[PDB]
């Protein structure tokens, strides 16, 4: 060792050290209802995400889209996709509200991850969460993720010998990205930053 | 012929002074330059405080992307952090949980690497088609940099790691935090703290005064601002790693801890904001290719939309991991053509058309998209984004 | 043990956000590394605009220099030339004269090399004695950059060069012209016109939008804003290869066409302008090495006035002809120190010291100072440039 | 070849080679005499370079120095080390005035550098340069360089191995910048662009 760096104390790693795992480790004590997540919920969220967690705008949608993750467009949201409640509690203690975050108590963010059950369709409007039955809680999807798979799926069939000459693939236009037109572009119409004509004058 | 007046005339920048030495301390591009610049794109994101913005690789060269330039990627802004105000925990599964200033940091045996940081969304918008028009957007959040830092082996060894710790976790000292979790064998092998990024010290938008460089992994992963390396016994499972750089495929399960970035490459020149206005005969084919599972050892172009295949070459050297210029040289007859560039690294893998990803994710992946991307050369000269089949 | 605020209470860039991706469409550094920027010393020249700044070479890292803090050398200031205004002309002992635009230089085959500039009065001010306080001041009249461009073999095959035609030589768009004559085995080997730098466009102020890259010669030679090759059957010996860039030697006599630079080196930190602030214990040497002979092969850095060495590390690579970091690890006992740093390159070539350079060529050679630089670190952690003996 | 370029017309070649080799290639026809090169040099030199090229204030000087080569302090130029006339010629013509170049005619530069070759003692007051003539000029310092021969007289000497321990060196401090002060400063009185201090609030 170099000796290098001090030691850190309890209050300075209690202070940034907030993480949850998804087995409860780093739950701290404290419990919240449903009525009190809503409550806060409605001062502190509904601005962006809706009153009851839909979303508003195009701002993210907190619950909704069960079952959809295989239809043409799915709706990923912590009810229909998620995999644990530890990640709500921790992300929700440490980023939200936008513009603001870090502004929750341990008691608030149990009540608001309450609510976000709740408005999931999960548990009934009388629940309370509290670090002891917190990991009685089983997501939806819980079982909905698997490790990197490429090795075995994608990378013996990508590293087969490639083919360089009279190569049977398709070559009609299907897909043109000038029929959507939603790059930026500049003032004469082309794509944003396109090169200068160098046969044309030089800009001021 | 009639001679050239900028030539037969005498001009002023050949007889009166330019600007003297102590005009610009720190200067920028010539302003004729002004194109090469991020842009951004707004319907994009909700926000632009948790948004992206992309490098113009249509304009660049070599391998080196100038920082100025060098895209942006961040969930609550680019946050000021001076170096005074810096510290840097390691806690958890270690025998002496430690705080560092970033004075002691600058104390530590340092080690370079130079590396792309690609987003894990680079080209997500083109999984379902061809939608926006220049490289600059469609694979544009990429950035290639020489990184001067410290191994986090060294830094680990100073708190002493647990026979209990298999993960570290990571995060950010902004808002966002960007929390991830990484096996304990990738941060003892290539895992920087970085300080400098090409000669200086990191952008504040790329994290100053320190961020993670991650070597082949997804940029989520490069976390700036880093404050925080926690030692776990297993993932946290944060939001940026079950909610989002989660990878949805067709059965309605999800890949998770998709760290590598497989190899790509993009046509740079033609391309559509690279239009051919100089006629038929000699034309430069250049382009990038680069992989997460080491060295690109060759690129592949094609003019005729993947019929048949020509040997680019590498134009300097295949750094692994890193960012790798190729040119073809041909001469144009003015027909249209269908460009494409095909990346192999040193494992033997080929990079995939988009079809051939599709087979296989479906369309709803919405990351790590290496797809072999087509340009439509116009007899015009004009160049468009475009799928074919 | 009374905790830290910084820590404890939650600081504003951890809640509010920053600042948003489309705030610096082309940014700039953090305003917290202002020093890290191009320097003038007045009193060098008469005029700033044929005048010297210096690289910050005491705050980078890595190799690859920032363009907008890499060094500027002018002789009638840095010109604005656009790429429609440019001509490139070649003429003399050729079959045919030519006169390309820009547009026809992009469509030639391209090349890559990554190489310093070393102005050939780097440390020229110190031949006589130790006079300047800071490496910066004394080694900081150096850049190294990623170049892309045409090999000059390639354009001059265009003209067709007559066997008569044995140099080349090269002028600039500038009123100063700077013209300088190159053999042409030189020329055929690994001169380049160059059109791109660490990326991007070369700036203004390093000759846009083309200068010749002369690989380990002398930086007069690296003619910017390039308007003009001439093929000679003789040197022209102009007045930058006869009254300036010409050695004077103790016996009045001058050697002339000194292109090639030397191995030298560095220690960047400590130094002058980085202090020891962090008391005792780990500390990181820090410098570079180069030379125009080749490949740097090894660094030896010794912390007791070369009295005993200690083979430092090379962090990266060793290229041909490009700066290169070296590094070496020491435990700070608060005692004086004299550091000095000695390169070697492939050639077997060892850095001489000053008093071993003097006893060859005495005082009044102005050019090629390669010799040993020691740095005094004091007991106060304070650092002082001086010669001993 | 690739068939990019087109051919450079004689008009253009004339407009942009200028140049002049030391046997007098690149020169045009043409003449002028001392007395003329001094009225032109009044007009548009001596405002730096004085009236008889001895330099005005800290720009150069043009004459004088004559035999100072081996001095501590040489002074060099075109009479006491430049090696030819081309060069005067080709430089003044491309180069000079400073700050409004190439505003001399063919006739100007031949009689400026004849003024410049009475400056420095080197011909009369009646003389006259013409293109004819120009190479019978032989300047002082004419053999004064030789090329690089750091491959003789340093390589062989710099190449061999080196010591690393116990070396027999002097170091004792002899010379110490901070003596002459000379460099810009910060505020403080540090060098400037030192580094800042970390234990001190931030800008
Ligand atoms: C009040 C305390 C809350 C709570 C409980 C949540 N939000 Fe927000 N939120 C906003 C934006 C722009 C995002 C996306 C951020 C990004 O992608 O980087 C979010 C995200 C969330 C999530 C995650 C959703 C997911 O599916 O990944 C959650 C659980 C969440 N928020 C909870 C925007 C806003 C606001 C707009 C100004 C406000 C107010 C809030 N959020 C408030 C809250
Ligand atoms: C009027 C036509 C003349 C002529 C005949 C000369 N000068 Fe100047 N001069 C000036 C400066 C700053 C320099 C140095 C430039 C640099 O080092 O890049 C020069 C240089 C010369 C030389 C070369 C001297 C040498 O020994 O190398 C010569 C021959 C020369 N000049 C001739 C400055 C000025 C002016 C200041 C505004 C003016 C006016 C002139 N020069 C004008 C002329
Ligand atoms: N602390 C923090 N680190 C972060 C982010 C963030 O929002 N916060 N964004 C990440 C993402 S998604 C990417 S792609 C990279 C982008 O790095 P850049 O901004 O240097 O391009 O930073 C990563 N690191
Ligand atoms: N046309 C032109 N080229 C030039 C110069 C000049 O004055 N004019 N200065 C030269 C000198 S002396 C040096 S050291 C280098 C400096 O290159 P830089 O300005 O990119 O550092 O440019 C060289 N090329
Ligand atoms: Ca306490
Ligand atoms: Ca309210
Ligand atoms: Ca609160
Ligand atoms: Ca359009
Ligand atoms: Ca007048
Ligand atoms: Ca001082
Ligand atoms: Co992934
Ligand atoms: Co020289």
């Amino acid at each position: 060792k170099l000796g290098l760096g001090r030691e850190a104390l309890p209050e300075e790693i209690s202070a940034w050290d907030t993480a949850v795992l998804p087995d409860g480790q780093g739950l701290r004590p404290g419990s919240g209802d449903v009525a009190t997540g809503d409550a806060l919920f409605a001062d502190n969220c509904a601005s962006c995400h809706g009153d009851f967690a839909e979303g508003l705008d195009s701002w993210p949608v907190l619950a909704g889209g069960d079952g959809s993750l295989t239809d043409p467009r799915p709706v990923k949201t912590i009810g229909s996709y998620w995999p644990y409640l530890s990640t709500v509690y921790d992300y929700v203690h440490r980023s939200m509200p936008f513009g603001s975050a870090q502004t929750l108590s341990v008691d608030d963010t149990y009540a608001i991850t309450a609510f976000l059950l709740y408005s999931n369709g999960l548990v009934e409007d009388d629940f309370v969460l509290t670090h002891e039955n917190f990991t009685q809680v089983v997501l939806p999807n819980a079982e909905g993720f698997y490790p990197d798979d490429r090795d075995q799926t994608e990378y013996p069939l990508f590293s087969k010998e490639p083919c360089m000459t009279d190569c049977a693939v398709g070559v009609e236009i299907t897909k043109r990205a000038v029929d959507l037109n939603v790059t930026p572009e500049d003032p004469d119409g082309r794509p944003a930053g396109s090169m200068p004509d160098l046969g044309a004058a030089a800009a001021p | 012929g009639t001679p050239d007046p900028l030539i037969t005339e005498i001009q002023p920048w050949a007889s009166e002074f330019g600007e003297a030495v102590d005009a610009h301390p720190y200067g920028l591009p010539i302003h004729f330059e002004s194109h090469v610049k991020r842009q951004y794109v707004e319907w994009l994101t909700e926000s632009p405080v948790s948004s992206i913005n992309f490098t113009p690789i249509h304009a660049l060269e070599g391998t080196i992307t100038p920082q100025g330039c060098a895209f942006e990627r961040h969930h609550s802004g680019a946050i000021e952090l001076s170096k005074q105000d810096y510290r840097l925990m390691i806690n958890g599964l270690v025998e002496k949980p430690l705080v560092f200033t970033f004075e002691d940091l600058l104390r530590f045996p340092r080690t370079t690497t130079t590396a792309f940081c690609e987003c894990a969304a680079n080209g997500g918008m083109e999984w379902g088609g061809a939608q926006l028009e220049g490289c600059q957007y469609t694979q544009g959040m990429i950035h290639n940099m020489e990184y001067v830092g410290v191994p986090l082996s060294v830094l680990l060894a100073e708190a002493g790691v647990k026979p209990e710790g298999k993960w570290l976790y990571a995060e950010g000292a902004d808002a966002s935090s960007n929390g991830r979790s990484f096996p304990m064998e990738k941060v003892m092998d290539d895992v920087m703290l970085a300080f400098f990024a090409n000669g200086e010290a990191l952008r504040k938008e790329h994290g100053y005064p320190a961020r993670l460089v991650v070597p082949g992994w997804e940029g989520n992963m490069w976390v700036k601002w880093v404050r925080r390396l926690g030692i776990y016994d297993k993932a946290v499972e944060s939001r940026e790693e079950t909610s989002k750089y989660t990878d949805l495929m067709p059965d309605g399960r999800a890949r998770k801890w998709t760290w590598v970035m497989d190899a790509k490459s993009v046509i740079t020149s033609p391309s559509p904001q690279v239009p051919i206005r100089h006629g038929k005969g000699p034309l430069v084919i250049s382009g990038l290719a680069w992989s997460g599972n080491g060295r690109i050892t060759r690129v592949d172009v094609s003019l005729d939309g993947g019929k048949n295949w020509t040997t680019a070459r590498i134009t300097g050297q295949a750094l692994p991991k890193a960012l790798t210029r190729f040119h073809l040289d041909i001469d144009w007859d003015g027909s249209e053509m269908l460009l494409q560039s095909r990346a192999v690294d040193e494992t033997g893998y080929v990079q995939p058309t988009k079809d051939a990803l599709r087979a296989i994710r479906g369309r709803n992946n919405v990351y790590h998209n290496n797809g072999i991307q087509t340009w439509w050369v116009k007899a015009d000269g004009e160049v468009e984004n475009v799928e074919i089949a």
